[PDB]
Parts: structure tokens; sequence; C-alpha cells
């Protein structure tokens, strides 16, 4: 088969600047008809892929003129000029010369915005959930940048281990931030043996960790 | 305007077969090829194969020759992909695309599992000049759950997080929204949760406690 390689799993770009995304093939994609059968696609989160460039260097119908493609037959570059916050997503190359058709592993475009510390919020378990016998304590880290952020749970000031789970959003297409939720799960019986619940957050935008907390029963 | 409409999400048992469809409209179905693509969760694109709906001719990626069968019905402008001997490795989103990749179907999620369907419990994340509130959608199977706010009227400031798979084998997700603190006494906030696999529709009002 033809192996397609994308050397960068991600590339950071400040809005307004240009970016190049590379792809390589293990065989020439040049056909004897003179065309090179290399395609570039964009895939936004939760959506189907969308074509950007066909036959290595041609802009597909309806794609902004800030996108361009070029290449040698075995090495290819997708160039995006004046990168916008909305350009976040994964860019894949694909060869359409020989069966089986094959795709590169994708390059995520990460928008480099100003560093922003998270706005932290803590939510105790609802009384509705407590009636059912379980307690979920939620810590929200909202609209921060960069992606990396650590959340530590403390119960009666004691650091927790093995009982939390985190989920992170995709980079926002307008403001270029991430949000994160951490859930600490205990039984209702164990939740009621402690008074203080806190989430401590570490992030580049904070000079020292931020803690949000509540006392059970307010 | 062209459309490739794919069949809905499928929860299917291991060892069985699943048949997904891709109905074309807005163009002459028999004049263009249909290609099939697999995307494992959080992973890249894998090409399965292609069919010419006019001739019935097919080509398969060797990796899918045993598992996949591509067919097309000219009378209903529908392309079909059947996958056999299903394993958890077949759990993925499958896309159909018109040859060349300008037009694509919306994808069909296939979950291969012997686990039972289970609807979620929805709990409020009550708000404490901006306030955050939300809903915790707990203990459901399979994916997906969708969440809207105020029947779709509230979209700004909403973040619906990816679901997490718990140790129990059940999923959970949270959806949050930030709103002006001044609105908490005058505006009703409702999270509309839909878990189509279990026919669960919950419209939970989230109030300051």
């Amino acid at each position: 088969d033809i192996v397609m390689t994308q050397a960068a799993p991600s590339v950071p770009v400040t809005p307004g600047e240009s970016v190049s995304i590379s792809c390589r093939s293990s065989k020439s994609l040049l056909h004897s008809n003179g065309n090179t059968y290399l395609f570039w696609f964009l895939q936004r989160p939760g959506q189907s892929p969308q074509v950007l460039i066909y036959r290595m260097s041609n802009l597909a119908s309806g794609v902004p003129d800030r996108f361009s493609g070029s290449g040698s037959g075995t090495a290819f570059t997708l160039r995006i000029s004046r990168v916008e916050a909305e350009d976040v997503g994964v860019y894949y190359c694909m060869q359409h010369l020989e069966y089986p058709y094959t795709f590169g592993s994708g390059t995520r475009l990460e928008i480099k915005r100003t560093v922003a510390a998270p706005s932290v919020f803590i939510f105790p378990p609802s009384d509705e959930q407590l009636k059912s016998g379980t307690a979920s304590v939620v810590c929200l880290l909202n609209n921060f940048y960069p992606r990396e952020a650590k959340v530590q749970w403390k119960v009666d000031n004691a650091l927790q281990s093995g009982n939390s789970q985190e989920s992170v959003t995709e980079q926002d297409s307008k403001d270029s931030t991430y949000s994160l939720s951490s859930t600490l799960t205990l039984s209702k019986a164990d939740y009621e043996k402690h008074k203080v619940y806190a989430c401590e957050v570490t992030h580049q935008g904070l000079s020292s960790p931020v803690t949000k907390s509540f006392n059970r029963g307010e | 305007q062209v459309q490739l409409q794919q069949s809905g999400a499928e929860l299917v048992r291991p060892g069985t077969s699943v048949k997904v469809s891709c109905k074309a409209s807005g163009y002459a179905f028999t004049n263009y090829l249909i290609e099939w693509i697999k995307q494992r969760p959080g992973q890249g694109l894998e090409w399965i194969g292609v069919i010419n709906p006019g001739s019935g001719g097919t080509n398969y990626n060797e990796k899918f020759r045993v598992k996949a069968t591509l067919t097309a019905d000219k009378s209903s402008s529908t392309a079909y992909m059947q996958l056999s001997s299903l394993t958890s490795d077949d759990s993925a989103v499958y896309f159909c695309a018109r040859g060349g990749g300008y037009y694509w179907g919306q994808g069909t999620l296939v979950t291969v599992s012997a686990a039972s369907t289970k609807g979620p419990s929805v709990f409020p994340l009550a708000p404490s000049g901006t306030a955050a509130l939300g809903c915790l959608v707990k203990d459901y199977f399979p994916e997906p759950v969708t969440v809207s706010w105020n029947s779709g009227a509230l979209t700004s400031g909403v973040h619906t997080f990816p679901a997490v798979l718990q140790s129990s084998g059940l999923y959970s997700l949270s959806s949050v929204v930030t709103v002006p603190s001044s609105s908490l006494g005058t505006q009703t906030y409702i999270c509309n949760v839909n878990h189509k696999p279990s026919n669960t529709k919950v419209d939970k009002k989230v109030e300051p406690k």
C-alpha cells in the first residue's frame, strides 16, 4: 500500500499568521496523465471531513483562498494564510492514486491565544442524587488556555487518589479556550462522613494554585 | 442540493452483522462512486472500499475484504455496507462519501456490545457578575446523549463535555452554561437531555438552591 505520513500531530498558530502542514508519501502520487492524486481534508469535531485541496494544488469549490497546496510528488504542504480562530480542527492528507486509498494520521491546528487562567466553580451533589445513594462532586474549570491543567481533590484537606474522572472540551472555535470538568464520585454514606470538599487547580495562568470549596450542608 | 443521508446509530451484539445505509439525493446516484470510511473514536480515517452504483463493481481494502460487503440499490438510490462477525474493534463512526470526497454522509455510529441499554438520571448543578450552572447526565448506555438548553434558545456560553466511561461500564456527561448572575431570578434555565437508545427525554429545570 502507499503509506501517508504527517510528521506533526499538532501545530500551534497565532491568529493572523500563516501555517504550513506537511505530508509525505511512500510512492510518487504522480500519474502519467500529469496530475498528482494528493487530497487535503479538514475535519471539525463532531462533523464529517470536508475537502480543501484536490489533485495536490487545486483549491476545491467554496474553500477560502487563504488555503493553498503544493508538493513534489512525494512531499506535500497545505498552507493556510491569515489563520482564524475558526480554523481549529484536524487536517488530513489522502492519496487517491492507488487502491487501497490511504490517509495520513492528521495534524491538529491549535490556535495560540493569550494565556488565560480558568474560572473555577464547585458544585456539591444535588439532594436528588443523594436520595439515590451516590454523590458526584463537580469541579468546573472554565475558558482557559493552554489545555494543560491539573485538578487535585481534597476531602477534609486530605488529597484524594483513584476516585475522580476529567473531561475536556475541544478548543472553542471563537475564543480559542478549553473547559474542563472533574467529577469526584463517592457513595452517599461515605460523602456524609466528611465536611470539607475542595478542588485545587494548577494552570500556567495562575501564579499559585486556586482552590474552590464548600462545607457539606452549607 | 446534494445530500447523502446515513442510517441511525446502531447498538449491535458481538458476532452478529450490521447493515448501514447511505441514501443519495440531489444528483444521479448511478453516475458517481460511493466510498466508505471508518473512524474509530478519537482516531483517524481508514478507507474501507468503494462501489460503482451503476455497474455494481466494487473494490475493497484487504483489511476489510473478509468483514465488509458493499451493495447498492438503484431504485432507491441507496448504498449499503454490511459488516460481519462484529467485535469491539468494529465500534466506530462509518461514513459514506461520493467519489473524490466533496459530498459526505453525516456518519453512522456503530457500538458493538452485549451490554443492555440504560437511560440516564439527570441531576442539576445548581448555581452558587457571571454564574455557572449545569446538568449532570449520569449512568447511561450506549452513547450518545445530546443536551440543549432552553429548547435550543440558549447556546452562548454552553459547554457540553465529552462523555466519560465509568468503572461500572456506564457513561456519564456534564453540560454547563455561564449566564449573567442578574438573570438567575428572572430566567428559567432548563437542560434538555435526550438519550435516543432508551427513549429518555428529560427536561430538568436548574434553580439556585
